[PDB]
DNA sequence: GGCCGTACGCT
DNA sequence: GAGCGTAC
DNA sequence: GGCCGTACGCTT
DNA sequence: GAGCGTAC
């Protein structure tokens, strides 16, 4: 049976758990900004043909697919992550399009997965774009039965776009979401200047942009975040003071801070009132509706200073909150604390690689296709001999051999001739082959241009980024006040 | 768990008896919180026509409604303690939703009969199809079933109490034979 | 609008009652299945979960059956499938499960996340020839799938595995039987339309519970097979044996069908505590995955163990009745049937299935024969074929030229245009000629079957017999007296 | 609760600590009931090296173990009362099952240290599959991990307390920094 | 269908 | 009369 | 991962 | 604080 040491058991077994949580559960890769469960869900939606045009699919079956295929964990770990990706108060750029009940800011969960359906969002397709053009490196899944991607092409800078929170072992992460327009502009600036300072980059990227909007007090917390990877940022709700009639006033809250549960936050304010720990509040009403949007109302007692009641609610409730920036991501499969430029750098590099690989892959396929078309041309030009040769032959092997000797055709070219359908012999068809060959030759030339010059490839990256910004970039939601 | 409305005015308020917790959750977001209260029902509810009164009374589901309606029951019913002028049954447009109906209407006709005659009881009509209430969005549940401006509630009436007694007794009674005969007399395969 | 309560009550209840009856609680008399079962099996089929292929996560199976066919709670789907995998539940189990699938002690199965299944070899027999126009398909709930109205069911599954279900206004309770005896009874029936229940009972002795046991008497079985309603006394297999030192014990090794062993054991222990049964000193379950069911009742020295046994019969579920109420769906109507009606309806189903299959294979042979006739002509006159194509500027033109010049159907002509060049080599030409000749013998064989009503029937009896030989097993339940 | 060994005799009786309820249930149906008891653990248990003693003594999992071992804890620990001579750690062959393994050993080391010396504490060798303990058969679990015949056990051995003290505090302690550094220094990617 | 335990880092 | 098995 | 509600009929 | 979000 044999023995085992306890100090050695603790170190080995603990180091296995830790690295695993670090590199394969809790932290996002710098390139696509995804944790494993996220990457697998989106890839799963991709391998099931769950694109925006297609109909919704039961969440039960999505999760079940991702579970048995790529993600050998409990199902609620999958489903809940997929539900996060589907909420517009969670994701600055939602990655899942859900149908049914998928929760609210009041912290009410989503219905169980048998009550819901899902599919990709249109912005998600950008994460998956060109995944099938040898752009990223695939690997074997757990049961060695499937293949799954190591990273997505991620045609937009998704780590900063949606941000990350994740508790590892020995470290955690916290990256706030950003405005996609400002983020891409940043990349475009960096692309035409490898030596840009954070100070300059900040002229594109003003700072976080939360889905739940609200205010951020001061640019100083943001600057410390962007230069070092760590800094505290001050999130304040959007509240105003207005009259309610009879010379009395109320506070009206319309945007609450990020990741703050609305329900809980209101119950806190209520507590401070029973406990008599704040003065001047007569009523607390949640008037939020699907048509009004968020609206918490706090009725102030007559001849109490509302502005003073407000500044105390900031100090005393989650009406004002901190976002503790701690930008840790996987960089070359290792956790690194990165600053803004480091993040943007690892991303643009990725795009160059993705686009280079795609252009390379396209060239292999065009060059391979042109080769067949040359053989088909030859065959159609010498068709009567071609046919004779085949009928004369007793086997493929023999027919292959003759065709290759008579016309000097490659093995692949001959194979393509034998596979040809009779209908390709009509007069119209021959001319089509000519066109396709001509178009291909143009294409091959364009592709060689891109690979020949690093500058041209990079401009193409710039141009494809500029299209995403034009199609998907939106206005900043969160106001940054000084 | 009941999620009450803002106004305590019975005259202007309405209660939705919803089938299932997932539909409970959906309903609470989509509603107008100032005038619409929601009390989920977890599945099939006690068939009072078959049960013993001690059981009928100590039943969570059956009780929770007494509280919410707050009007007492049986001999002790007060037409005027009612906390809602509209009692709406909201069930799936499928056979199980229709069974939960027959179960609720059995409950009312036996324990809160004055309430129906008052015309306080109404049957919603959610979109017809293969989608249950739990499976819908909160905005689609509002705009199609709950919104006063585009809803088609069916108020419940009783012309006859004698034929209504033999009906609740034949369909929901514990004599299976009367029930079995009604099917064979009425079934269209 | 406004609505009358007596009208609403009558229509709501009738909607529900009818549905539970014809689409939930009662089995169809042909394949012995209720909707949820039919769907789990048809699901396993569509997802390619065949006995050779490896086991698939139960969650994914349940999810697909729920998304495509059965729009109900996940739990109602999984627990039905779990039942179909238990050898103490199904006389001939339909699902082959890997993982924890429960036991006699009423311990449930592990959640579906933790179990894998595929179909059993016998389930292949339920789905045999499903895709040969043997049974009518129908639209599902979301109108996005087709589902079988009934399965081909190439063995008599209603009686084999039995059925129990609570409907509305009725319920059903049909016991399992021995497959060898049922098939012997269907063959008997197939050679004598006027056979009595009594003569059929010479093949089908009585029920055959997966849990074995003893049935006391034949008269309950006779009343059930003759009216469709009846009571059957099932008794445990207990013996009395010396345990050493003059002392004795009762060893129970088989329990009644549908009896929770655990609950039964606690029931005895509770009688012993409350001093309401005399003479028992110990109660141990010595049942292992290796020894079989073994419940030992130790008996205090010099007590009468035969009296204790009799009293354990009187007070515990060590003796239990099974109450037969053979109500199945017959032309999608609920109907009380006897042994013969059950086997009559089954044989008919098997005839229509073998007919429809033969009828479908014939059409597909004629179709393919016609194509090969087309290809043969082309091979014959290949030079001219090539010409007529080459001299056409569009495939549409070639299609019409080809049909005119060689008197080909539109289908024959399209087939020829599709034909790749490699099909002109020596061997590829020979394969065509060889296919055609084998195909013509086949058509003559099929038309033989469809030419005589008796050849069709003998083929039915032959395919039943084959199933009986591969799948039939020994009786488990002893029928005493 | 724990399913106990029919045998009364501590000398011959073994307890399996099984990760998860599905694995527990299957284990019960598979084990030789004469000498093998089964105490399931619902997921991760408490990290005592970070918890104060009041929380520790209130933990269900921790309390079920103390009970079952019946040997008291800390100062009040007496080997003589031990109800099993073999205590087995049976977890999945995954990183999580290794986490739970390090948790249980933390508890043993800090509370039942005496027991480790006595080497009653063992670690099962389940199939190093892709599968976990909850996805196996009882007969698969029986003859691979449990059958006293064809099974292999790692008996846990302590051989330097000063080394063990520093290690349990660095790995399972509340200071994250030192833990971050041991990861930084020994992790090979 | 919901209700509930734990680890892990950070503020 | 009690717990069988599909439903919410 | 388990715990628990309810309807529904039944052995002449 | 206790709760952010992947795990059992
Ligand atoms: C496997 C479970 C069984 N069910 C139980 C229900 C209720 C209870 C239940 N209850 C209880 O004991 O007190 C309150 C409630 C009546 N304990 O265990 C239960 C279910 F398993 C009703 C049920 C539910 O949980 N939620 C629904 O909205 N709809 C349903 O049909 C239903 C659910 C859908 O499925
Ligand atoms: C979504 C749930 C969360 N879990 C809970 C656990 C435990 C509890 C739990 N309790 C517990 O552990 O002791 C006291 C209290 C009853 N309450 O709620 C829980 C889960 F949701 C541990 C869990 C389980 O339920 N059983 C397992 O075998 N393994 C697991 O990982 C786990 C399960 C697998 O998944
Ligand atoms: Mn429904
Ligand atoms: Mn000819
Ligand atoms: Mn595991
Ligand atoms: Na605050």
């Amino acid at each position: 049976i044999n023995e085992r040491n306890i100090t050695s058991e603790m170190r080995e077994s603990f180091l296995d758990y830790a690295m695993s949580v670090i590199v394969a559960r809790a932290l996002p890769d710098v390139r696509d900004g995804l944790k494993p469960v996220h990457r697998r869900i989106l890839y799963g939606l991709n391998e099931q043909g769950m694109t925006p045009d297609k109909s919704y699919k039961k969440s039960a079956r999505i999760v079940g697919d991702v579970m048995g295929k790529y993600h050998p964990h409990g199902d609620s770990s999958i489903y809940e992550a997929m539900v996060r990706m589907a909420q517009d108060f969670s994701y600055r750029y939602p990655l899942v399009d859900g149908q049914g009940n998928f929760g609210s800011m009041d912290g009410d969960g989503a219905a169980a997965m048998r009550y819901t359906e899902a599919r990709m969002t249109k912005i998600t397709l950008e994460l998956l774009r060109d995944i099938n053009k040898d752009t990223i490196d695939f690997i074997d899944n757990y049961d060695g039965n499937e293949r799954e991607p190591s990273v997505l092409p991620a045609r937009f800078p998704n780590l900063l776009a949606n941000g990350a929170s994740g508790i590892a072992v020995g470290m955690a992460t916290n990256i706030p979401p950003h405005n996609l327009t400002e983020l891409i502009n940043g990349v475009l600036s960096l692309s035409k200047n490898p030596d840009i300072s954070i100070a300059e980059l900040m002229e594109d990227i003003e700072g976080p942009d939360f889905p739940t909007a609200g205010l951020i007090l001061g640019k100083s917390g943001i600057r410390r975040a962007y230069e070092t990877g760590r800094g505290s940022i001050q999130m304040r709700s959007r509240a105003v003071i207005e009259e309610r009639g009879g010379g009395r006033q109320r506070i009206v809250v319309t945007e609450i801070p990020f990741q703050v549960n609305k329900a809980r936050m209101i119950e806190k304010i209520a507590e401070l009132v029973r406990d008599k720990k704040i003065d001047g509040i007569t009523d607390l009403r949640d008037e939020t509706s699907l048509r009004t949007g968020v609206r918490v109302v706090i009725d102030v007692r007559k001849d109490a200073n509302a502005s003073v009641i407000l500044n105390n609610l900031y100090k005393q409730t989650p009406l004002q909150t901190s976002f503790g920036v701690n930008m840790i991501a996987l960089v070359n499969g290792r956790p690194k604390l990165i600053n803004l430029k480091e993040a943007l750098v690892h991303y643009l590099e990725h795009q160059k690689t993705v686009v280079r690989r795609r252009t390379q892959y396209n060239l292999r396929k065009a060059k391979d296709r042109a080769h067949i078309l040359e053989g088909l041309r030859i065959a159609l030009d010498h068709i009567d001999e071609i046919i004779s040769t085949i009928r004369e032959s007793d086997t493929d092997k023999v027919a292959m051999e003759s065709l290759q000797q008579r016309f000097k055709l490659s093995e692949k070219q001959a194979q393509a001739i034998l596979d040809m359908r009779l209908r390709r012999l009509t007069g119209l068809e021959r001319d089509k082959i000519e066109a396709e060959y001509n178009e291909l030759l143009n294409y091959i030339s364009e592709l060689e241009t891109i690979l020949a010059d690093e500058e041209v490839l990079l401009q193409l990256v710039r141009d494809e980024l500029t299209e995403i910004r034009d199609r998907f970039g939106d206005d900043r939601r969160t106001e940054i006040q000084l | 768990k009941l999620a009450d409305c803002s106004s305590k005015s019975p005259e202007e308020c309405e209660i939705f008896l919803v089938e299932g917790d997932s539909a409970g959750g959906s309903t609470k977001s989509g509603r107008d919180s100032r005038t619409q209260a929601i009390l989920p029902l977890r599945g099939k509810i006690l068939n009072v026509e078959k049960a013993r009164l001690d059981r009928i009374l100590n039943n969570n589901e059956i009780r929770q409604m007494i509280t919410a309606f707050g009007t007492g029951i049986g001999g002790d019913f007060d037409l005027a303690k009612a906390r809602y002028h509209k009692i709406v049954i909201m069930t799936d447009a499928d056979v199980d939703g229709a069974h939960i109906r027959t179960l609720l209407l059995t409950f009312f006709y036996r324990f809160m009969r004055p309430l129906i005659e008052a015309g306080y009881v109404y049957i919603a009509q959610p979109p017809t199809g293969y989608k249950g209430l739990g499976e819908m969005n909160a905005d689609q549940l509002w705009e199609t079933t709950m919104n006063p401006e585009h809803r088609a509630l069916l108020q419940v009436k009783l012309e006859d109490a004698i034929e209504a007694d033999q009906t609740f007794e034949m369909l929901m009674g514990d004599v299976v034979e009367n029930r079995r005969q009604f099917i064979e007399d009425n079934a269209v395969y």
